[PDB]
């Protein structure tokens, strides 16, 4: 049981691991997603206030 | 009833009896017993670790 119960440890902290990189890869894609939404409205609000 | 020197001839049986087992029966026995227990022991050193 203590060898099985050891050979489970490494799972639990290997797939913390893994969806820890997961997690903060789907939130550094919604930064450069985000980031870049910002880019597109502000160059079309500065086109619409030389417009005005 | 009588007194006989068989009471000192029996104090001769007697101490021999004695040092045979103290050196060749008691303490091999008592290994016997104490092995195990050590080892059912570390077993449940084993099923401590085993979860924590």
């Amino acid at each position: 049981d203590l060898d099985l119960a050891k050979a489970s440890a490494t799972d639990q902290l290997k797939k913390a691991k893994a969806e820890a990189q997961v997690i903060i890869e789907q939130a550094n894609k919604r930064r450069s997603q985000i980031l870049d939404e910002a880019k597109a409205e502000a160059e079309q609000e500065r086109t619409k206030i030389v417009a005005q | 009833m009588n007194l006989n020197a068989t009471i000192l001839g029996q104090a001769i049986a007697f101490v021999l009896f004695v040092l045979f087992a103290m050196k060749y029966v008691w303490p091999p026995l008592m290994a016997a017993i104490e092995k195990r227990q050590k080892e059912i022991a570390d077993g449940l050193a084993s099923a401590e670790r085993a979860h924590k």
